[PDB]
């Protein structure tokens, strides 16, 4: 079957999930990684231009996501 | 922001 996942997540030999940064297209390496709010895609933070960890109660959007939100001025 | 890292080994984490 072609379903295995048409996105950027691999499958060691163990069978656990390994999730590629779609900003490198670098595999993790055993890095802090962050997920999107929206789309949970998963991005290494020197490639989305996180530092530090921020809490899972507060939201983050990606360039993909934040880009569609656009964060317009009216608020 | 979900933020974890995949490690078996972590300094501080
Ligand atoms: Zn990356
Ligand atoms: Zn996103």
């Amino acid at each position: 079957g072609s379903h295995m996942a048409m996105a950027y997540v691999i499958r060691d030999e163990w069978g656990n999930q390994i999730w590629i940064c779609p900003g490198c297209n670098k595999p993790d390496d055993g890095s802090p990684m962050i997920g999107c709010d929206d789309c949970d895609d998963w991005y290494h933070w020197p490639c989305v231009g996180i530092m530090a960890a921020p809490p899972e109660e507060m939201q983050w959007f990606c360039p993909k996501c934040a880009n569609k939100i656009k964060k317009d001025k009216k608020h | 922001a979900r933020t974890k890292q995949t490690a078996r080994k972590s300094t501080g984490g």
